[PDB]
């Protein structure tokens, strides 16, 4: 195939572009790095997928969230989607259970 | 400085001449053999006393109508037989063994043309062929398998023509018509894994072909050094030489003068300029200088046929005490120069199929 | 000339100390040269080398040519025969590029730019060394006017003494970081809201918004609010605490951190009442002292709005034939031109209706769900309910340039099994990217070409034409550069943009040209993103070569794609 | 296809498909032929 969802060099370039931002603390910076790299890895496009990506992303990297100890930033990152209507309350509960 | 022309031979084909090569990969007491690539002919010679030069076995590319551009001496550990790779405008690599009198290793895949050839200082089985399509591909000739490629999505947006290995083979500088200065660290943890795996491959092992890698992120880049085309950069130890068409040669180091070359991050953009060995009468590119084996003596030809000579000693561009050697008979275009594995013999090649050997006057 | 000498010697102070320094690493590199050169020389000593051998005559090839290298000096001319090198096949020319499965938007003179501020500090030394003659001597060398009255101004610029730097000037560390301040709810989401881009629901999207955060009004009473004694110490478990909580619709010694109080400010903005869930989130406190501090916070801060709306329209009265009238209007006024294709832009109507001032309306295009036009906007798409497959002439979406959105063509399963690859619909592929497998080979027509691996039928989806987003004017410049070497990788995506695949793209960019192609190009509308796909003009078997019309001018076609590779049967 | 004409129905002008023979073998054959005619 030689083709897939996401080329490697693209992953490198986006990570580098993240570091350029100065207003973002590294706790947040890692958050979208994992979350974004989760995205074009799978290429979700639907709101249903958006929610399904939530328990999916926490399922794969919830331990890594503990390892990075960037949970609190990650809950806030979730709340934005609930403000963007892509997240329901019970979805937030799922992340808490997965984390703990 | 202590030099004079003692010999001069001219090829009968009258074609423009190109990259010279002296077999520094020799042993003590071996015959001093050097090679040169013409348009389609390839010729080898050995320097001799009294000013004599004995013509050695010479070949011609009577099948590929192309102008050869670069060549590099080669050696095989297995047979102890030296060789020499060649390249030209068609972007095809041929490696002839004088013991075999022939080339049996065929390597194609570059886009337009090849403009640079150089081996790894330690491993003789690794080669960089800088190409016209801005590509930096690596070959494991011993396994005939391709190794990682450099450039790509964030590489040079213009043709690269000049690149160099460092003394230990850890970082590789690259510069092209875009005047960009991109280098990549060989020691990067990923690569030697592939290089080791490059030596570990069997075509019959599996249907999956070997996975050469791709790089797009140099450890540093800049363009402020020259406002004109750059065609001559060399690893002066931890320092970097650089020559353009603007009749100047400049040496420089990354960041500040105290900054370690190996500590420099890719995000770095600062420059430290410490070279002013400028010249003139050579406002055109595609001229290449030469270095002595011990990195102690610099000699550069001229389009008008003169020489620009300096040592690599404590003599520094603070005053740049030049040595402008000149032979009246040679004035057309000094295309390249080549030292021996010492500082005794210098061979200057003119474009009009003529060479001019200068022997040290020590 | 003393002032120039003072200025020169002031400049010389770093000048010769540089010369002293450069000599040092000149030496340090030289020893490193000596160490390494000897080391490699030692290994060169180890490597036994075979001495050269001279050429010999080959009996079977006496017809080979002989060369006589003429000696410029007195030396005799030496003769050695030539020899034909090995023959190697050559491949078509091609320039470097990088794979790409989406779309991406996009000297040597002077030194150091600015007049050196250290020379200003050297000029400051001229201020400190200080009557009027000194003022002009200061003012003469440096461009400034450094009289004593100007000494103060230079002193004023010296008093800066520091820079805020490239960082959030406010103390806003990551909340997980212990140094996180008691930041309010809004400021924390500022970093998230600014960076995020919902149209591709990624932070710092590479294909795209800053006008508003999620300022839309939303229902807040959807919570069940089964306030029960479930949190050992809670708003419940105490009638006074429970009654006070209901009426508001002292915390214990367990204090609240600034970071705890900061996201406490956030959690209220989410629920405004759910102390238990807040306590579930905030493991640092039980439900009591969460509700209590909520009482403390609600006592300090203003109460939340907590507003809900239902709108006058409920059902019906929105027959889609009324929408047919609107586009009929749009077609008759402006879209009758059928040439001014505009990229979608999210129109914003915070209080305005979807009037004729609507950016989508003036853009002759529908309002997307990303627009701020409400759920009652008449410029939005209705929903693509083609039962069998949203794929044919009866499919309005197929008639439209819009691919049936996953959330709309529920009858063709566009939303169904987004993970799965096979669906009933045919006009939903680009979203799923069900590309076919291709082969790269030197085309018969010219250089490299594209060949298909498997047979396909008419009007079947094929791989997209990926590339980079660039404006029309620069497309001229790059195109201007392109014509100097007969290159073509610019595609007129719409009236406002052209895509380029010269540097980034996928394999299909190498497709050749033909006037009678088996494939054709067709613009399409996907999720507010203009894209171009290719489809088979006829049914196709294994191993075909692919072609499509580049559709330049007739004179241009002769200029670039004049090869037609056709014999005339009649 | 019933109206299928001869095989010539291919193209007007296309890049050369590259010749399989080589030069150095050609000279060897000629000299082999030359020395063959000598006897
Ligand atoms: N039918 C045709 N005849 C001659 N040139 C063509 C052609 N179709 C495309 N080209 C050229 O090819 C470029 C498109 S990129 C494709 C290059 C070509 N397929 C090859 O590999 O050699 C255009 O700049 C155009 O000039």
């Amino acid at each position: 195939s030689e083709d897939e969802k996401d080329p490697e060099w693209l992953r490198e370039k986006t990570i580098t572009q993240i570091e350029e931002f100065s207003d973002v603390n590294e706790g947040e910076k890692e958050v979208m790095k994992l979350w974004n790299l989760h995205v074009m890895k799978h290429g979700f496009i639907a709101d249903n997928q958006m929610n399904h990506a939530c328990m999916l992303f926490v399922e794969n990297y919830g331990q890594k969230i503990i390892k990075k100890n960037l949970c609190r930033n990650f809950m806030l990152h979730l709340v934005s989607m609930h403000d963007f209507n892509l997240i329901s309350i019970m979805s937030i509960d799922k992340a808490v259970t997965k984390l703990r | 400085y202590s030099f004079k022309c003692v010999n001069s031979l001219k090829e009968d084909h009258n074609q423009p001449l190109f990259g010279v090569q002296f077999n520094w990969h020799s042993k003590e007491g071996d015959p001093l053999v050097f090679a040169t690539v013409g348009s389609n002919r390839v010729t080898l010679y050995e320097c001799h006393s009294q000013g004599e030069i004995r013509l050695l076995q010479s070949y011609v590319d009577a099948d590929a109508d192309e102008n050869f551009y670069t060549c590099a001496w080669t050696y095989d550990s297995n047979t102890s037989h030296p060789l020499l790779a060649v390249a030209g405008s068609r972007g095809i690599i041929r490696i002839i063994n004088p013991i075999t009198m022939q080339c049996i290793k065929h390597y194609v895949g570059h886009g337009n043309a090849i403009n640079e050839l150089k081996f790894h200082p330690r491993d003789p089985n690794l080669l960089l062929s800088v190409s016209k399509d801005h590509a930096l591909r690596l070959w494991n000739i011993q396994t005939d398998t391709l190794v990682a490629i450099f450039g790509g999505v964030e590489g040079h947006r213009d043709e690269v023509l000049s690149a160099d290995y460092d003394l230990l083979g850890e970082k590789i500088m690259s510069c092209g018509m875009d005047h960009s200065l991109k280098l990549w660290r060989i020691n990067s943890k990923r690569m030697m894994n592939a290089i080791k795996e490059s030596y570990d491959y069997n075509p019959n092992k599996t249907n999956r072909p070997f996975i050469s890698q791709k790089i797009h992120f140099p450890d540093f880049s800049t363009r402020d050094i020259h406002r004109n085309y750059v065609d001559c950069v060399r690893w002066l130890g931890d320092l970097i030489l650089s020559k353009s068409c603007e009749n100047a040669i400049v040496c420089w180091k990354p960041g500040k003068m105290e900054d370690d070359i190996d500590k420099i991050k890719p995000s770095e953009s600062n420059v430290t300029i410490l070279g002013r060995f400028d010249y003139s009468q050579c406002d055109i590119w595609y001229m290449r200088f030469s270095m002595d084996f011990w990195q102690k003596m610099l000699a550069l030809g001229n389009q008008v046929g003169k020489l620009y000579v300096w040592d690599l000693e404590v003599e520094d561009p603070h005053k740049a005490k030049c040595t402008t050697l000149t032979h009246h008979k040679c004035g057309a275009a000094i295309r390249q120069t080549s030292f021996s594995r010492d500082s005794s013999i210098l061979i200057a090649v003119c474009d009009d199929a003529s060479i001019w050997r200068w022997d040290r006057l020590r | 000339k003393r002032v120039k000498s003072e200025y020169m010697r002031l400049r010389q102070l770093k000048r010769f100390r540089r010369a002293d320094e450069v000599k040092s690493m000149f030496s340090s590199n030289r020893q490193k040269i000596l160490e390494r050169t000897e080391i490699l020389n030692q290994e060169w000593k180890q490597r036994r080398i075979q001495p050269v051998h001279i050429l010999t005559s080959v009996s079977s090839l006496r017809g080979t040519r002989e060369c006589s290298v003429t000696s410029d000096l007195d030396f005799p001319t030496q003769v050695i025969p030539l020899k034909t090198l090995n023959a190697v096949a050559s491949v078509p020319i091609m320039y470097s590029w990088s794979p790409l499965q989406q779309n991406f938007m996009v000297h040597g003179d002077r030194e150091c730019g600015f007049i050196n501020d250290e020379i200003f500090v050297e000029l400051v030394n001229a201020l400190g060394q200080y009557s009027d003659k000194i003022f002009e001597a200061i003012s003469s060398m440096f461009p400034d006017k450094g009289t004593a009255e100007e000494l103060k101004e230079k002193y004023k610029e010296l008093t800066e003494q520091q820079l805020p730097g490239a960082l959030p000037p406010e103390c806003t560390p990551n909340i997980d970081g212990p140094n996180a301040k008691s930041v309010q709810r809004e400021q924390s989401l500022h970093s998230f809201h600014t960076l995020f881009c919902r149209r591709c629901f990624k932070y710092d999207c590479f294909l795209h918004f800053h006008a508003t955060p999620n300022t839309y009004k939303r229902k807040n009473t959807e919570t069940a609010l089964d306030n029960k004694p479930c949190g050992p110490q809670c708003y419940q478990h105490l009638e006074g605490a429970k009654e006070f909580a209901a009426a508001l619709t002292p915390p214990e010694n367990v204090e609240w951190s600034g970071a705890e109080a900061s996201m406490f400010r956030v959690l209220i903005g989410t629920y405004y009442d759910n102390f238990c869930a807040i306590a579930r989130l905030i493991g640092t406190k039980t439900c009591r002292q969460v509700y209590e501090f909520r009482v403390k916070e609600s006592s300090i801060i203003a109460p939340a709005p907590a507003e809900d709306v239902d709108t006058p329209p409920r059902k019906k009265k929105r027959k889609h034939r009324l929408w047919a009238a609107h586009c009929r209007k749009i077609q008759l006024k402006k879209d009758g031109s059928s040439n001014h294709v505009y990229n979608y832009q999210p129109c914003d109507h915070p209080r305005q209706p979807c009037d004729s001032s609507c950016p989508c309306v003036i853009a002759q295009n529908f309002c997307e769900k990303f627009c701020q036009c409400s759920s009652e906007c008449q410029n939005r798409f209705p929903g693509c309910r083609c039962k069998a497959q949203c794929n044919t002439k009866q499919c309005p979406c197929y008639l439209a340039v819009r691919e049936c959105d996953p959330d709309l063509c529920l009858t063709c399963g566009a939303a169904d099994h987004w993970d799965s690859k096979n669906v009933s619909c045919k006009n939903c592929s680009i979203q799923r990217g069900s590309k076919k497998h291709l082969l790269l080979a030197p085309s018969d027509v010219a250089g490299w070409g594209i060949f298909i691996k498997d047979p396909v039928q008419k009007n079947e989806f094929i791989s997209e034409y990926c590339g980079e987003i660039i404006s029309q004017d620069e497309a001229d410049r790059r195109g201007k550069v392109y014509d100097k070497y007969m290159c073509s990788f610019l595609f007129n995506l719409n009236n406002d943009f052209v895509v380029d695949a010269t540097r980034k793209g996928n394999k299909i960019r190498f497709a050749n040209h033909s006037v009678n192609p088996n494939c054709y190009a067709k613009v399409m509308m996907v999720n507010g993103d203009h894209r171009i796909g290719i489809f088979a003009k006829r049914a196709i078997q294994t191993g075909e070569e692919l072609f499509f019309d580049y559709r330049y001018s007739q004179a241009d076609a002769l200029k670039y794609v004049g090869i037609e590779r056709e014999m005339e049967i009649p | 296809n019933k109206r299928r004409k001869l095989k010539n129905k291919r193209r007007r002008s296309l890049p050369r498909p590259h010749d399989f023979f080589d030069a150095q073998t050609l000279d060897a054959i000629r000299h082999r032929a030359i020395c063959f005619n000598l006897s």
